[PDB]
């Protein structure tokens, strides 16, 4: 065989040798080099350190201000508060698990590094939705007098996103190990019919990524013939909205073509690199969002040296 | 409602042969995979072959390469393992497992005493 | 059988009932409250997350700018490297055992958790010794700049070694400290083989003593224009770094005393374990006032972070 | 060099008495503590007795509690354990261990068969 099917798992590598083992049980450093193990700890402490002091800035300064009360920072507060859930949901257990090679924690322990991996990137999406649709209001103008409204639409995010993140949980689809069995993800590799997980990956293709990207591009083509001093501050911060799609896209697309691909060529000849590599990557979510946040939009700039020169 | 069927198997002559079934209920058999896996009395099991969903490429292990031979019906929903030029330690009880996995369903399988 | 002495450990817990294990095999959770160990890892983890961007970008801006190149910089880098010598070498060993409630690491694991615990509070002393020798050069004008603080600053590395090591060499030892979490130098077990009851006297006296005298010697000598307002608020930053180290280290150092005095008597895990990682603070504390109070450093963190 | 001698102890009536020694040799000896340990033929060891450096104050298990009696020389470097009213339980292997602790240097030991 070319890949490896457990219950719980699948492994990406062929049990001709006999080495194959559940990593629910014991490490997999028969897959990919124990080094390489370490680098992704190394790689995903980065994360973690760099994830809480950015993002809890993000959130306290935010919060502390009276002002900054407009779609763009509630929104940023939004995904601020879900890359804080990202890195001590998340990342935590994918640094530990880095460690010893292995799910040490178990199923459960899988299932929480692939929720908030999942809620991060749906509540990015979904919140690249509202951003798209928020300029869209605002520049071309066609509802007067209608600018609360953005808190609605931030709860907009994490009601679609816990429809794309809970069902796995729920036992509709489900969190899987990916390439060395560090990370957590949607089943693209197995049938697993009786779960259904199939017809989910239809699902999350379909209304969790191309019904998203529709809109946004459907609201960036409305300003192709489009592009005072308020739309100046307007005008850049409508360009970190694509900024922040544009890193988006560089962040999720590897991930989510591999995850075509595997779904396509289910029980096709990968290794374990093919998966992971993009899979991490992907993580940065975390980090840029908010480091964004900071480098263009001035106005907020200024009250976070505020906030910590008191 | 999964069910495997661990038709065919018994007594045989060594360096006889035998023809085993698997007959696949409670699932879209055509959608994945089966393997057969067989356990020595003595020792842990054996992957003995598998085959593709398609039944396009089937893969053999180094003890029973040449000698045994799968293939699968679709329609019927049957895998099949023929058996021959077989040998003492070939005496194992034999499970048709799904995916591409060790793991076997149900249980029973087939005592094939060479 | 107040505690429980072993070859690498001492448990400060009797053995009467049986439960008592090694801290280098099994979970200390009889010791103390479960919750309590991950309270720990709670407080501990806050060290190393706070640690590491407040002492690296205090790294990055000294050596960044060409300026800020004054005896107090190189000194407050030299902080910035043994603090994050600690989150890196130390933190996360005791952060790691936290959570297990052990040193599953091994006696090795206990040493890295010592050392840099022991490295961060002498490299903290010893450069609080040259901090007020070098305000009394330029202030009080006994004696008639950038080499010469380099110089001073590998005194504090050299002197800290002199502490450090010798556990590491095997004259005294770095042991399981309170809830088994923390490690520090045996004032448990006289283990006179291994001779840390004469350890503990050098270490008291030419670690503790003697720079504490010093600094004091100096702060005995100033009791009776704008650059002098400048050195000023920088020398009261000197007492103020003073103050923060005695606040940090006496409760430790008292209770290693009180432990080293009354060996074998009745005290708990909790007794050494709270003033032990109150005492690590020093990786964060430090740093926050060298932004906190020095003007001139302010200014030109916010350059570097504001490019 | 520690040296730690284990005399006294041999074959007793059930019931009877016996006083057993513990020459130290090879470090300071006043500055540390002694403890008595035995090992049952079948269970693991039994911590028998202990007593502090100054030898204030004694502590005795349950098991032996009153029965034995433990008492040291700083002088001559010795440690003692009057054993009286025995049982056939106390039959074990003694050995005198170091600090406060269960770890026992190599030692001759004494076995008193009871
Ligand atoms: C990748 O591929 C490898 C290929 O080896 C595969 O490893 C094997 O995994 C299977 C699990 O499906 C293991 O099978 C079990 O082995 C048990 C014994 O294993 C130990 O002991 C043997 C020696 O006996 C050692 O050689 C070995 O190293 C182990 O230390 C065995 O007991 C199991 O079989 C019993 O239990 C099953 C389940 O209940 C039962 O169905 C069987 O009938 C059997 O019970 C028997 O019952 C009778 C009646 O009561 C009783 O009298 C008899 O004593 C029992 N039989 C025995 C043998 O005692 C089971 O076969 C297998 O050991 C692994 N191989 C190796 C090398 O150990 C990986 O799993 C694959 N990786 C993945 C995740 O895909
Ligand atoms: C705190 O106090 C407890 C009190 O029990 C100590 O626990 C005991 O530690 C001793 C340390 O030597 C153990 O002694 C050894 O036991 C082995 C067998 O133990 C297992 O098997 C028995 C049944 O046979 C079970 O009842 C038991 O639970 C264990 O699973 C013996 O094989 C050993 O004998 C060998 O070594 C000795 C060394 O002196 C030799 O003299 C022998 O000849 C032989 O080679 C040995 O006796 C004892 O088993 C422990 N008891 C427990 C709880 O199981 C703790 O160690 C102590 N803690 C600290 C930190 O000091
Ligand atoms: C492991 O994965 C590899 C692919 O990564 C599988 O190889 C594929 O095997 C099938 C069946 O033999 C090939 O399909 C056939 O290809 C020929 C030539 O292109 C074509 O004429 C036939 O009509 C048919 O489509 C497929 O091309 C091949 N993939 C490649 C490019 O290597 C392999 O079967 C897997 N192993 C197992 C047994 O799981
Ligand atoms: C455990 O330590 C306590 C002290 O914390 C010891 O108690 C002392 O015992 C001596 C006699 O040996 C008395 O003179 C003291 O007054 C006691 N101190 C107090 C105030 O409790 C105790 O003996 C120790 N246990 C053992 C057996 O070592």
């Amino acid at each position: 065989m070319n890949g490896t099917e457990g219950p719980n798992f699948y492994v990406p590598f062929s049990n001709k040798t006999g080495v194959v083992r559940s990593p629910f049980e014991a490490p997999q450093y028969y897959l990919a080099e124990p080094w390489q193990f370490s680098m992704l700890a190394a790689y995903m402490f980065l994360l973690i350190m760099l994830g809480f002091p950015i993002n809890f800035l993000t959130l306290y300064v935010t919060v502390q201000h009276k002002k900054l009360r407009t779609p763009l920072n509630y929104i940023l507060l939004n995904l601020a508060v879900a890359d804080l859930f990202m890195v001590f949901g998340g990342f935590t257990t994918t640094l530990y698990t880095s460690l010893h090679g292995y799910f040490v924690f178990g199923p459960t322990g899988c299932n929480l590094e692939g929720f908030f991996a999942t809620l991060g990137g749906e509540i990015a999406l979904w919140s690249l939705v509202v951003l798209a649709i928020e300029r869209y209001v605002v520049v071309c103008k066609p509802m007067s007098n209608f600018r609360n409204h953005a808190i609605m639409g931030v709860a907009f995010t994490w009601v679609m996103a816990l429809a794309c993140a809970a069902p796995p949980l729920v036992g509709w689809s489900r969190y899987i190990p990916e390439g060395m069995q560090c990370s957590c993800g949607i089943d693209y590799y197995t049938p697993h019919e009786e779960t259904n997980n199939e017809s989910f990956v239809i699902y999350m293709f379909v209304v969790h990524f191309i019904i998203p990207l529709i809109v946004i591009f459907f609201c960036y083509g409305q300003l192709v013939f489009t592009v005072a001093t308020t739309q100046k501050a307007e005008k850049e911060v409508t360009r970190m909205v694509i900024i922040m799609v544009i890193a988006f896209l560089i962040c999720w697309l590897p991930y989510a073509g591999v995850a075509f691909y595997i779904f396509t060529h289910q029980g096709s000849d990968f290794g374990p690199i093919f998966m992971t590599i993009p899979a991490f990557f992907a993580k940065t979510s975390a980090v840029y969002n908010p480091v964004i946040y900071i480098m263009m939009n001035k106005q907020f700039r200024n009250c976070m040296v505020t906030t910590l020169c008191c | 409602q999964v069910q495997l069927v661990e038709s065919g198997g018994g007594l045989v002559q060594p360096g006889g042969s035998l023809r085993l079934s698997c007959a696949a209920s409670g699932f879209t058999f055509s959608k994945y995979a089966m393997n057969w896996v067989r356990q020595p009395p003595g020792k842990g099991l054996e992957w003995v072959s598998g085959i593709r969903p398609s039944g396009d490429n089937p893969t053999y292990a180094d003890s029973v390469e040449g000698r045994f031979t799968i293939i699968r019906d679709n329609d019927k929903k049957m895998v099949y393992l023929q058996m021959t030029s077989l040998k003492t330690e070939d005496t194992a009880v034999y499970y048709c497992t799904r995916g591409y996995g060790t793991m076997t369903i149900e249980g029973q399988g087939t005592q094939v005493t060479v």
